[PDB]
Formats: C-alpha cells, sequence, structure tokens
RNA sequence: GGCUAAUCCCCCAUGUGGACCCGCCCCUUGGGGUGUGUCCAAAGGGCUUUGCCCGCUUCCGGAUGGGCCCGCGUCCCAUCAGCUAGUUGGUGGGGUAAUGGCCCACCAAGGCGACGACGGGUAGCCGGUCUGAGAGGAUGGCCGGCCACAGGGGCACUGAGACACGGGCCCCACUCCUACGGGAGGCAGCAGUUAGGAAUCUUCCGCAAUGGGCGCAAGCCUGACGGAGCGACGCCGCUUGGAGGAAGAAGCCCUUCGGGGUGUAAACUCCUGAACCCGGGACGAAACCCCCGACGAGGGGACUGACGGUACCGGGGUAAUAGCGCCGGCCAACUCCGUGCCAGCAGCCGCGGUAAUACGGAGGGCGCGAGCGUUACCCGGAUUCACUGGGCGUAAAGGGCGUGUAGGCGGCCUGGGGCGUCCCAUGUGAAAGACCACGGCUCAACCGUGGGGGAGCGUGGGAUACGCUCAGGCUAGACG
RNA sequence: AUGCGCGCUAGGUCUCUGGGUCUCCUGGGGGCCGAAGCUAACGCGUUAAGCGCGCCGCCUGGGGAGUACGGCCGCAAGGC
C-alpha cells in the first residue's frame, strides 16, 4: 500500500510545495508512556491549492525533488491555525537558548 | 524521577575503568626491565619486596612484582607480565611470570608449581 | 538461471542433501528459493529420498534445470513419469 | 484538582479501611460505579449506594472486615489487604489477552477495563478480550 | 578417567555404606565394621557441625560416588533432567539407573558396579542382540540386556549367575537366570529405589 | 606498408511484431488499446544431410537476480548550538534502465535544528550468540543474509550485468629491472616466508562425491569443495583394571609411648584383555555414457575413489599413563616440623616481630581429573542507573524565590468519530540455531525428518470501557 | 537543611484573624502534645517525613575538588 499520513501545513513559501506536519503517538519502548513525536514532510502541491493551516493527507510518491517525496492527497480540515501557531512558536523559541 | 522525566532524560549506564593497562587489552605482555629494585611496603606490614621497573611492548612503563623466593633478574632481562596488584606496595599493578623468557621458576619449591613456574620433581 | 540441485546439509563423512530450487549464481549452501526434498546416500533410513512432485513439477514448468544427480533423484521419484 | 479520580477512589477506600470505618463517601461517576460493582460482586465491599451531599452526588462504599482477634491488637483482619492502581495518567498500561496477570496466584483480582466492558481477570481471559489494566486487589 | 583407588575409603567418608565393593561389602569385612570413622588422622577426632554447603555437598557426593560417574557426565545428566518434563529428583534417578553398566549390575551379571563397567567395556554385553561396549549407553525400556553368546561360557559370568539363582531382581526388570538374558521393563522410581540419599538435597546443591 | 576467413563489421529486402512523434478511447502519475506517418531485424554450423539436431532474429509472457524510493528501528559527548550555497524549491535542459540538484543554466529565497540539527568520538549491520528468574546487559569469531573494500586517491571503457581482487588509464608511497632513457609489480585467494604480537596450522591428497564455467558430446578447468595433517583450542565418548585380599607387612607422618594414621591401598591369588600382530574389508555411487523405445517416458543395462586397506567385522594378546589446584573466614578439607615484621603470602578482611591450622616442606584431607590453575574481557551477583525495581529533614541528593514559554498532566453528563487500545482473520517473521518428538552413526558430541511457537509490521473485519478528538450540557475545580 | 498543587486519614491544648444561633461551633494562619501509619534511629504525625496522583529539580563511595581545561557571564572581585 502506498502510505498516507495526515498533517497540517505549517509553511508554504516554496514554489509548488508545502510543508506539512505529521504527529505520531506511540508507546515508548521501555518506560511505556505514550510519547508523541512529529516530522515535517515536504509535499508536493502542483497548483498552489493548499494554504497555511490546512490539514491534508500526504501520499508516498515518485520522487519530486531531493527531500520531496510526497504529494498532497486531499483536504481533511480547513484552517486550524492554532497548530500552526504552535509550530511557529516552538521554533520561535530556538531564538533563546545559546551564547 | 517521574516517567516523563525518565523518557526526557533517562538512566545513565555506568562505565568502568580497567585496573590494568597491560592493555592493548591483551592478557600478558612482554617487557624488558630497567631497574630491579627492592622496596618498602605500606604502613601495616614490614618487609623488603622485589620488583622491576619494565619497558613494555606497548610503549608503556611499570613496576611489576616478582613473586616467588629467589630470582635471577638483572636490569636487562626480558620478562612476561601477569597483572594483578599487591595491596601494600605503592604503584604496582602487574606481576611477573616465572618460568617464562628470562625469569626462571623457583628452585626447590615443591608445592604450588603451576604458579612460580617450576617443573616437576624427579622420582626414585 | 534458476536451478534445481543438491545442497550439502550433512556432517563430515555423513552427508545429507537438501534437494532445493535456487539460482545457480548463489553458493551451494546458502539462500535458496524452496526446499523440495532430501537425499541420503548411505541410506541409513527407510525414507532416504522424498520429493513432493507437484512442487518440482511447478518449477520445471517455469524452467529451472536440474543437475544430473538432481534429475536422477527426481525421475526416480517420478516427476517425469507420464504413464 | 482531583488528578486521577479512580486512584483517588481506590485511595479513599484504602484510607477508610485502615482506620476501620463503617462506610466512606467517594465522589461519583459511572466508571467508579463500575469499579465498585466489581468490588461488591467480588466480596471486598459490602456494597455501595449513591447519595446526595449538599446536592453534589457521591457514593458510600461500605467496607467489610474480618472478625475481632486475640491477644494484643484485636483489630480484625482486613478484607482488602491491599488495593493498588496500575494504569495511572501519564503512565498507561494496556494488556493483550495473553498478558492479563495472575493475582496472588488467583486469590485476588485485577480489574481490567475493556472494549467489552469493565471486568475481572478470569472474566476477560474467559471472555477473551484485553484492555487498560486499572488496578489489582487482594 | 574415573576414580581409581581405595573405595571402602569413600564408604568411610560419607559415613555410610555405599558398597562399591560387591561381595564382602556384604560379608563383614567392609571396615565400615569397626572403622566407620572417616579417612586421615582426624577421622577419629570429633566432628564440627557441617555448613549448609557441606551437607548439600556430601549428599551429592554420595549420590555420585555410588555410581562411579565423572562429575562432568553427572552434572550434564542433571541439567538434562532439569530440562526434561516433570519432577527432577526422580527424573534424574531414573536417568542414572538407566545407565547400561548400572543395569548390568542391577541385573546381576557383575558383582560390583565397577566390575560391571569393565564388563560393558569389553562387551561381554549385548543389547537387543547387538553388542554394546559403552557403559554410558542409555537403556530405553523394552530393550533387552543379554550376556554375549561368545563369552557366555566365561568362568566369571556363570560364576555370578550360579549365585544369582532364585534371587529376586528389582521390579522394573526381569531376568532369565540360566539363559543370562533379561529385560528392562521400566524406568524405576524414588521409592522403587534403595538409595541411601536425599535427592532434593542434591537439587539444592545445584541451586547455587 | 601488404595478404585473407568467419556465427566479426556494414547496406538494401520482408515486418509476425516492436520503437517513436501526433490524434482518439479506456486507464489514471510514464498502465493498456489504437490510427495514419517515419525507423528497426537475422548466421550460420553438425549430422546417418529430403530431415533432425546445435544455433540465430524480432516480439509477448514466465521465472530468478537486481536498480531506485518511503514508514519505522538502529552507540557516546551539549565542556558539539546553531548548521546550510546545489543549500531548499521552481521552470527548461543533460544524463540514466529508471525517479531524483544526480548534473547544468536561469528564477524565487528557502531547507534543517533542544523531538538534538552541525560538530567530535567510536563502529560494518542482521539472523543470532553469551548472560540473566525475567525485564535487561553484553556481543556479532566460525555457519546464513546484506554492505563495503581489494596498497593509497581519482576516472572511465567493455558489457545483460562492473565503475570490475588474479581488467585498463592517471597521481602518490614502497619494492625490483634499468644501456639512465625508461619499464615490472600489487596473496584482505590456498598453502608458505618475514615482521609485529601473549598467540593463531600443511609450501599435503584428490575431482571420487556436491557445486560452478565452457562444450552436442567425449571432455578440460576449479586451493569452491570433499578429505587428510597440525595444536587438549572446545564439545562428546573412552583407558590407566576387575573380584579376592591384613583385625591390617615394611617405609613415611603424628603420638598421652598404650598407639592412631596412610589402608584393601600394596605384596600376592585368580579373571578380563587398552595398546599391539595376522586375515577379510566397506557404504559413500548412479547418473553423465551405453543399447532397446522415437535422442521423451518407461524399461532395462555396464564404467566410475581422494579418504584407504581407514572405518568396521571375524581371529589371537600384554596389568597396561596421573596430574593439577586447594586445606584462616567467604569455602568442602589439619596436623608436627622449619622460619621469627625476616624470608614470604595476599581476591577482600588481613597473616608472619616464638609454641603460625594463612609463610616454606612433610604427612594426611577436600576438589576436579587428561586435565587443572592463572591472567585478560563480558554478563551475573548489582533492587549499585532501580521499565519490572531506588532514592533526596539529619546518610549523596529539593534548584535562593518567583513569573511563566515548549512540554507533561486533566472534574462531571451525553452524542458523532475509532487515532491510541482490544479481538478475529490472513500476509510476512528465509535456512541454520533455540524448544518438543521419533530417528542415524555401538552411546554421546554431531547429524537428519517432523512438529510447535513467536515480538514486530502489511492487509481486511469487528469492539467502544478507558485514552484521544469533534459537537453539546453541567457546576463540586478555577476565576469574577 | 523538608519543591509546588489536590484528595484522603482520631483527638487534645495554646494562640492570631473573619463569620456565627458566640458552654461552643465554623472558615483561614502560627505553635505544642499525640490515632492510625511512616521512619535506620531521632523523629514525623490534618502546618506529614502517613496514604495517594500530577509535574519540575536533584543523587549514585571518600579524597583529589567546587579544583583543571572549555564555554558563558562580570569593570574587577569572582560567579554559573
Ligand atoms: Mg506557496
Ligand atoms: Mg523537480
Ligand atoms: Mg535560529
Ligand atoms: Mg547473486
Ligand atoms: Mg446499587
Ligand atoms: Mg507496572
Ligand atoms: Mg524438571
Ligand atoms: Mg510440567
Ligand atoms: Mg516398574
Ligand atoms: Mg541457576
Ligand atoms: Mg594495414
Ligand atoms: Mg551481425
Ligand atoms: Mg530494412
Ligand atoms: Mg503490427
Ligand atoms: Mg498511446
Ligand atoms: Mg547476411
Ligand atoms: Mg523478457
Ligand atoms: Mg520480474
Ligand atoms: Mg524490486
Ligand atoms: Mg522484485
Ligand atoms: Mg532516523
Ligand atoms: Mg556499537
Ligand atoms: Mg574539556
Ligand atoms: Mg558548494
Ligand atoms: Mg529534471
Ligand atoms: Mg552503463
Ligand atoms: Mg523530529
Ligand atoms: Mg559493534
Ligand atoms: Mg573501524
Ligand atoms: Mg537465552
Ligand atoms: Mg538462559
Ligand atoms: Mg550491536
Ligand atoms: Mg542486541
Ligand atoms: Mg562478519
Ligand atoms: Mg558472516
Ligand atoms: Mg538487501
Ligand atoms: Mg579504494
Ligand atoms: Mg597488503
Ligand atoms: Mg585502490
Ligand atoms: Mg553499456
Ligand atoms: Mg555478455
Ligand atoms: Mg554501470
Ligand atoms: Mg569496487
Ligand atoms: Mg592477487
Ligand atoms: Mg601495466
Ligand atoms: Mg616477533
Ligand atoms: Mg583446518
Ligand atoms: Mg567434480
Ligand atoms: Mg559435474
Ligand atoms: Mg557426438
Ligand atoms: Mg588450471
Ligand atoms: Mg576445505
Ligand atoms: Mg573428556
Ligand atoms: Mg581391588
Ligand atoms: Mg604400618
Ligand atoms: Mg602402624
Ligand atoms: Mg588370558
Ligand atoms: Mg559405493
Ligand atoms: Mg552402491
Ligand atoms: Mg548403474
Ligand atoms: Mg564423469
Ligand atoms: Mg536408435
Ligand atoms: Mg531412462
Ligand atoms: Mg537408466
Ligand atoms: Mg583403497
Ligand atoms: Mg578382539
Ligand atoms: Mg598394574
Ligand atoms: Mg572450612
Ligand atoms: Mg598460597
Ligand atoms: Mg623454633
Ligand atoms: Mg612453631
Ligand atoms: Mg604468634
Ligand atoms: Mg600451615
Ligand atoms: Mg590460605
Ligand atoms: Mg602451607
Ligand atoms: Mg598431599
Ligand atoms: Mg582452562
Ligand atoms: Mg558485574
Ligand atoms: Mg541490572
Ligand atoms: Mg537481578
Ligand atoms: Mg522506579
Ligand atoms: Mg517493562
Ligand atoms: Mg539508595
Ligand atoms: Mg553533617
Ligand atoms: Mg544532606
Ligand atoms: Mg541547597
Ligand atoms: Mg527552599
Ligand atoms: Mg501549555
Ligand atoms: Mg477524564
Ligand atoms: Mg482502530
Ligand atoms: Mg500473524
Ligand atoms: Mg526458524
Ligand atoms: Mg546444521
Ligand atoms: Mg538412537
Ligand atoms: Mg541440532
Ligand atoms: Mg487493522
Ligand atoms: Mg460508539
Ligand atoms: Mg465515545
Ligand atoms: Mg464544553
Ligand atoms: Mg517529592
Ligand atoms: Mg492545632
Ligand atoms: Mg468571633
Ligand atoms: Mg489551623
Ligand atoms: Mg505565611
Ligand atoms: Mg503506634
Ligand atoms: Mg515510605
Ligand atoms: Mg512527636
Ligand atoms: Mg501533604
Ligand atoms: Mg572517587
Ligand atoms: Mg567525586
Ligand atoms: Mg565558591
Ligand atoms: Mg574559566
Ligand atoms: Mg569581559
Ligand atoms: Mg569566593
Ligand atoms: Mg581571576
Ligand atoms: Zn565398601
Amino acid at each position: 500500500p502506498k502510505k498516507v499520513l495526515t498533517g497540517v501545513v505549517v509553511s508554504d513559501k516554496m514554489q509548488k510545495t508545502v510543508t506539512v506536519l505529521v504527529e505520531r503517538q506511540f508507546p515508548h519502548p521501555l518506560y511505556g508512556k505514550v510519547i508523541k513525536r512529529s516530522k515535517k514532510y515536504l509535499a508536493h502541491d502542483p497548483e498552489e491549492k493548499y494554504k497555511l493551516g490546512d490539514v491534508v493527507e500526504i501520499i508516498e510518491s515518485r520522487p519530486i525533488s531531493k527531500r520531496k517525496r510526497f504529494r498532497v492527497l486531499r483536504l481533511v480540515e480547513s484552517g486550524r491555525m492554532d497548530l500552526v501557531e504552535k509550530y511557529l512558536i516552538r521554533r520561535q523559541n530556538y531564538e533563546s537558548l545559546s551564547k | 524521577p517521574t516517567i516523563n522525566q525518565l523518557v526526557r532524560k533517562g538512566r545513565e549506564k555506568v562505565r568502568k575503568k580497567s585496573k590494568v593497562p597491560a592493555l592493548k587489552g591483551a592478557p600478558f605482555r612482554r617487557g624488558v626491565c630497567t631497574v630491579v629494585r627492592t622496596v618498602t611496603p605500606k604502613k601495616p606490614n614490614s618487609a623488603l619486596r622485589k620488583v622491576a621497573k619494565v619497558r613494555l611492548t606497548s610503549g608503556y612503563e611499570v613496576t611489576a612484582y616478582i613473586p616467588g623466593e629467589g630470582h635471577n633478574l638483572q636490569e636487562h632481562s626480558v620478562v612476561l607480565i601477569r597483572g594483578g596488584r599487591v595491596k601494600d606496595l605503592l604503584g604496582v599493578r602487574y606481576h611477573i611470570v616465572r618460568g617464562v623468557y628470562d625469569a626462571a621458576g623457583v628452585k626447590d619449591r615443591k608445592k604450588s608449581r603451576s604458579k612460580y613456574g617450576t617443573k616437576k620433581p624427579k622420582e626414585a | 538461471m534458476v536451478k534445481i540441485r543438491l545442497a550439502r546439509f550433512g556432517s563430515k563423512h555423513n552427508p545429507h542433501y537438501r534437494i532445493v530450487v535456487t539460482d545457480a549464481r548463489r553458493k551451494r549452501d546458502g539462500k535458496y528459493i524452496e526446499k523440495i526434498g532430501y537425499y541420503d546416500p548411505r541410506k541409513t533410513t527407510p525414507d532416504w529420498l522424498k520429493v513432493d512432485v507437484e512442487r518440482a513439477r511447478y518449477w520445471l514448468s517455469v524452467g529451472a534445470q536440474p543437475t544430473d544427480t538432481a534429475r536422477r533423484l527426481l525421475r526416480q521419484a517420478g516427476v517425469f513419469r507420464q504413464e | 484538582m482531583l488528578t486521577d479520580p479512580i486512584a483517588d477512589m481506590l485511595t479513599r477506600i484504602r484510607n477508610a479501611t485502615r482506620v476501620y470505618k463503617e462506610s466512606t463517601d467517594v465522589p461519583a461517576s459511572r466508571f467508579k460505579e463500575e469499579i465498585l460493582r466489581i468490588l461488591a460482586r467480588e466480596g471486598f465491599i459490602k456494597g455501595y449506594e449513591r447519595v446526595d451531599v449538599d446536592g453534589k452526588p457521591y457514593l458510600r462504599v461500605y467496607l467489610k472486615y474480618g472478625p475481632r482477634r486475640q491477644g494484643p491488637d484485636p483489630r480484625p483482619e482486613q478484607v482488602i489487604h491491599h488495593i493498588r492502581r496500575i494504569s495511572k495518567p501519564g503512565r498507561r498500561v494496556y494488556v493483550g489477552v495473553k498478558e492479563i496477570p495472575r493475582v496472588r496466584r488467583g486469590l485476588g483480582i485485577a480489574i481490567l477495563s475493556t472494549s467489552k466492558g469493565v471486568l475481572t481477570d478470569r472474566e476477560a481471559r474467559k471472555l477473551g478480550v484485553g484492555g487498560e489494566l486499572i488496578c489489582e486487589v487482594w | 578417567g574415573r576414580y581409581i583407588g581405595p573405595v571402602c575409603r569413600l564408604c568411610r567418608r560419607e559415613g555410610v555404606k555405599l558398597y562399591l565393593k560387591g561381595e564382602r561389602c556384604y560379608s563383614p569385612k567392609c571396615a565400615m565394621e569397626r572403622r566407620p570413622y572417616p579417612p586421615g588422622q582426624h577421622g577419629q577426632k570429633r566432628a564440627r557441625r557441617p555448613s549448609d554447603y557441606a551437607v548439600r555437598l556430601r549428599e551429592k557426593q554420595k549420590l555420585r560416588r555410588i555410581y562411579g560417574i565423572s562429575e562432568r557426565q553427572f552434572r550434564n545428566l542433571f541439567e538434562e533432567a532439569s530440562k526434561k518434563k516433570g519432577v527432577t529428583g526422580s527424573v534424574f534417578l531414573g536417568l542414572l539407573e538407566s545407565r547400561l553398566d548400572n543395569v548390568v549390575y542391577r541385573l546381576g551379571f557383575a558383582v560390583s558396579r565397577r566390575q560391571a563397567r569393565q564388563l560393558v567395556r569389553h562387551g561381554h554385553i549385548t543389547v537387543n542382540g547387538r553388542r554394546v561396549d559403552l557403559p554410558s549407553y542409555r537403556v530405553r525400556p523394552g530393550d533387552e540386556i543379554a550376556v554375549a553368546e561368545k563369552s557366555r561360557n566365561l568362568e566369571l559370568i556363570r560364576q555370578n549367575l550360579e549365585a544369582m539363582k532364585g534371587r529376586k531382581v528389582g521390579p522394573w526388570l526381569s531376568l532369565d537366570v540360566e539363559g543370562m538374558k533379561g529385560k528392562f521393563l521400566r524406568l524405576p522410581d524414588r521409592e522403587d529405589l534403595a538409595l541411601p540419599v536425599n535427592e532434593q538435597l542434591v537439587i539444592e546443591f545445584y541451586s547455587r
């Protein structure tokens, strides 16, 4: 089966491309708690269809670029921008913690 | 430690340090003596103990104890190193293997002969 | 080219052979597509050869080739008999 | 805030019994009502009823104890010698039907919560289903 | 090779009689009459209570010493019986009593257990008609232990057998006296067995 | 510079079919069909030559082998915190079997990072192994799978397939040849030599077996392989005798001078018969080939051994190797003598400066036994990194205090969803190993046959308590 | 030498401070004895060191040493 994942598109800036964001819960292999990790998938938007804070399915594909292996299947939920403000701010925090 | 705390940091699996750089990892190492001394044990005992400083095949240099009663070791002898320390002699982590290369088994010792390198006594 | 032959599974002086399908290019004794029988030379057992034709037939169908020894064993067990 | 509520019922009971109270009020929910149904049925508590306390509804659990004793310390043997939570918030436990535990060699239970319901151990094993393992008791 | 040397000594050491001597380890010479005390000079001297270790030890000692086994074989046999399904002490004893040489003793072809080893070794012993010279051989019940037709006539063999007239043999066997063959019908049991040994002690010895 | 053959190279021909641009239908990423238009095939050889075999060409399919891609898993240091220029995406392009910054031009300015990016250190990874009650720790030698390298670095060519260990070009180090110009090499293939090291084998036999290349075969090749040699390196089996035999010979040890000890141990009596010497003597091996039938099937039917005159069978036959550690407690085993803070022992506690069960011998004892000790290393013990399974008033351990970001965690009721969770089904979990069962070598070690298990992940179906989520209520928390 | 939050588990006694029907009861704070329980002991004990759940900080033999090197901060002192 070609794999599908679901995410929120956290940034669009790229020509013809959106970056989606996919969480996975899963139990931890020793401590056993359920832990929740995420990954950014670079996914191929041919039409500039999908916008920021849109929640989409991503599907394994024939490679588009380096780093772009996935295309955007369909729109699940339109406009949850909290998720975005989250990722946005998680990254706004790197601004601290250095020198 | 909570469990959140245990995932986000998690236990520290403790290393250890090898009480013997005969090293290379090896089980014995060949060396050549420098000084062959006679030394003064730490506080609780009293004695005179025979040890040799030794250059190793490892580019390494240590004092090594000479087990057994009598020994033939001069400053240019070649010798095999055993490892194991003596509690009461400051600085010595390694023993000497009698019967091997130059250090020769104790004359006349009839008893623990695997150690001390001596052969078996002849019989009539 | 895919083949049907003997691989050596016994011990020293005590051979036993797995009659197996594999590519000729693989080693004698390593991974093989399927085990279709066994052979015992010293014949130390009532059952020293076993086959399961229908399988061996299937392979010959798609064109693996036997050894001479393998084919010997096979026909012996009657892959080939058309009566 | 009550943080694990079920653990707090289990605890309201634990404390109650060690001081040998006749009854105890624990604040109320369907899931706790279930947890109790099993206790009652299993012999740990006498039973329980729901009550309204300044309008906020509770449940009196009513506790069982052994008979009185001899020599020093007459205090009757405990019926729930212990009761302990298992899946707690923030570390959760789930068990496939083939991991469901044998409690004190069977002389006690383990409440499992399942897709099929809230059950004891013999209950699920013979029912054939797994779940989130709430606690154990002897 | 196994322990070659004064035996009635170990009779003395385990303080009990494990006859490894055959005849006369019946007739009152085994020295366990009038010298039951242990070997050496202190054998006469008083005994200090045994560490729990020592206890375990010398009971396993008896169990082995009786059979003349090496420890290597012994302990391998044991762990082998730990694995085997069901109660280990009994299982074990079964596996020991199953030893060919032992069976040839039990069946009364030889006087000692050890003389009997010699017997297997030179293969005056046959099993189901095929000769076997291996004292470590595992007899599975239903097997039939015969003296070997060649040596049937040997002075020593009919010697034992003549004194073996009418004597009963242990119930997991059967014998034919004049025909020298006899069959091993079952693995024997704890009760089915003499043995002057607590086996559970031995298990505890391999606990550690 | 000249000669000539071909299954070597080239041009027309035929087009079953196929390639390609453009149209159309279906399909849905470049899958399939289709219609015109252009382009593309081939080699002959052997026979008993009128017919067969060995080949050749285009195409469709099968099969086995692989290329590339994705989810997830995969050591240490945060005293490594920022990293990034083909770097991130885009059009068009080159390359390839094929997607791709794989490469190029041009355009945009992105991409990654405390969920550890960048950096440094170590490291082939896995099946499995060892250890552990388990969870887990440790490891990856031999056997199997995959990777990578073939003196160091770069690069292509040939080809179905390589960027190629016994192919090639170039730079570099080293060795050897050198008419001083210039050349020749590449055991991390089997043996072997040298060095280094604590240490690691024969410059053997053989193509008989199995496998592989070429060949119509006959056959040739094969340091794959199958054997033998070497070394207690490990595992398993086996011998150094059995029964009798003293109220217990001498010697050696201690004595309370009565004796206790070694100890049935020996001597000797009887019996068996390791080694060893004659005689037979293998399976491993029926195909390829041979004839019948039609070169099928089927049927018959002869050659073919390295190991080896070894295994084994039958025959005769001799009492025929014992060593090592330990004996103060942990720990099974005790006494005199000798030494006198010495000589020494020692894993930890710690012995020895006069009566030492600790040192050095002897007698006796315990443990193992063709072994037994030592050292190194790993797990264990060690619940001493505590998931199972620890702690923090005084023992090590609560941050000087707060605000609050990420993050973790979340009252009561109802309903939708079914992401976690659970169950069923099935796919996968190669073989070896591991467990069980019978079996094969006299047993075992070793081997074979069969069985069963299995976390995890793919797929389909189902459950809805708890967890999540979406929608709606509540007021016991919180705020007003 | 006792991180914050919540629920739960005899009393007694002194006291500060609101409300009450003000022998007293009822909230909120400070002490002392002491159920159960905990604790190596001392002690703790509704102002837990009890019973629980959540989250953060921290520990892992003594000395070398809060030293060395690195980094960060600071005018220096010297801090983390
Ligand atoms: Mg955009
Ligand atoms: Mg692109
Ligand atoms: Mg930044
Ligand atoms: Mg291959
Ligand atoms: Mg009711
Ligand atoms: Mg648990
Ligand atoms: Mg058992
Ligand atoms: Mg059982
Ligand atoms: Mg019976
Ligand atoms: Mg054990
Ligand atoms: Mg020319
Ligand atoms: Mg051509
Ligand atoms: Mg043409
Ligand atoms: Mg056509
Ligand atoms: Mg088309
Ligand atoms: Mg032509
Ligand atoms: Mg094809
Ligand atoms: Mg294919
Ligand atoms: Mg593929
Ligand atoms: Mg494939
Ligand atoms: Mg990863
Ligand atoms: Mg590693
Ligand atoms: Mg540093
Ligand atoms: Mg660049
Ligand atoms: Mg492109
Ligand atoms: Mg190419
Ligand atoms: Mg991440
Ligand atoms: Mg490694
Ligand atoms: Mg490396
Ligand atoms: Mg295991
Ligand atoms: Mg194990
Ligand atoms: Mg590893
Ligand atoms: Mg591992
Ligand atoms: Mg490897
Ligand atoms: Mg390998
Ligand atoms: Mg692979
Ligand atoms: Mg290279
Ligand atoms: Mg080299
Ligand atoms: Mg190279
Ligand atoms: Mg090519
Ligand atoms: Mg080719
Ligand atoms: Mg290529
Ligand atoms: Mg290469
Ligand atoms: Mg080469
Ligand atoms: Mg060249
Ligand atoms: Mg050297
Ligand atoms: Mg070899
Ligand atoms: Mg061959
Ligand atoms: Mg061949
Ligand atoms: Mg021909
Ligand atoms: Mg050749
Ligand atoms: Mg070989
Ligand atoms: Mg052995
Ligand atoms: Mg005798
Ligand atoms: Mg005497
Ligand atoms: Mg005497
Ligand atoms: Mg004779
Ligand atoms: Mg043959
Ligand atoms: Mg034959
Ligand atoms: Mg034939
Ligand atoms: Mg041939
Ligand atoms: Mg013909
Ligand atoms: Mg035929
Ligand atoms: Mg034939
Ligand atoms: Mg021969
Ligand atoms: Mg003979
Ligand atoms: Mg003799
Ligand atoms: Mg002792
Ligand atoms: Mg000693
Ligand atoms: Mg003196
Ligand atoms: Mg003295
Ligand atoms: Mg003294
Ligand atoms: Mg002494
Ligand atoms: Mg000692
Ligand atoms: Mg001594
Ligand atoms: Mg002795
Ligand atoms: Mg050893
Ligand atoms: Mg350890
Ligand atoms: Mg552990
Ligand atoms: Mg443990
Ligand atoms: Mg814990
Ligand atoms: Mg666990
Ligand atoms: Mg602790
Ligand atoms: Mg203090
Ligand atoms: Mg402190
Ligand atoms: Mg402090
Ligand atoms: Mg504080
Ligand atoms: Mg938050
Ligand atoms: Mg809730
Ligand atoms: Mg689901
Ligand atoms: Mg399955
Ligand atoms: Mg398997
Ligand atoms: Mg195998
Ligand atoms: Mg058998
Ligand atoms: Mg096996
Ligand atoms: Mg499913
Ligand atoms: Mg529902
Ligand atoms: Mg619901
Ligand atoms: Mg709401
Ligand atoms: Mg705390
Ligand atoms: Mg008070
Ligand atoms: Mg008032
Ligand atoms: Mg108060
Ligand atoms: Mg205050
Ligand atoms: Mg009390
Ligand atoms: Mg406590
Ligand atoms: Mg108090
Ligand atoms: Mg509290
Ligand atoms: Mg330290
Ligand atoms: Mg320190
Ligand atoms: Mg300071
Ligand atoms: Mg500094
Ligand atoms: Mg400054
Ligand atoms: Mg200061
Ligand atoms: Mg300064
Ligand atoms: Zn006796």
